[PDB]
């Protein structure tokens, strides 16, 4: 507990940052998110 | 006046616009082995752990007196 | 006879609460490397 849920949340702050970043083989101009 | 200049040119051309970004990729190239190498090594510790926690419970639950 | 029996069933009881004691923390090692390692990438 007191060492696995911070390792949790540092690694869910940099999954953060990476999302906040995807690339989805556009052509003209989508510039978006492929689920999106 | 040649070795400042010589300085100044090993300056700007060692890392103020060198085009050469490939240490990067090579860096990321090492490090993402060393991790995946990491996970690897984990895998098979918690798979080994596994299997003896369970032959390690068939013995522990199944006797009390 | 009977002492010797209850002897042993102190020493197995022993025995189990230390089984029990390692136990714990390896379940406590499976759950944390099994949890970590999920939430890669």
């Amino acid at each position: 507990d007191h060492l696995y849920v911070l390792e949790h949340n540092l690694h869910l702050l940099i999954r953060e940052f990476h999302k906040q970043t995807v690339m989805p083989h556009p052509a003209s101009a989508p510039f978006g998110h492929k689920r999106m | 006046l040649m070795k400042l200049v010589s300085d100044l040119k090993q300056f700007l051309i060692l890392n103020d616009f060198p085009s050469v970004n490939e240490a990067i990729d090579q860096r990321n190239q090492q490090l993402r082995a060393l991790q995946e190498e990491c996970d690897r090594k984990l895998i098979t510790l918690r798979d080994e752990v596994s299997i003896d926690l369970y032959e390690l419970e068939e013995e522990y639950y199944s006797s009390s007196s | 006879e009977r002492r010797e029996i209850v002897e042993v069933n102190k020493k197995l009881k022993q025995k189990n609460q230390q089984l029990k004691q390692i136990m714990d923390q390896l379940r406590n090692l499976i759950w944390d490397i099994n949890a970590m390692l999920a939430m890669r990438n």
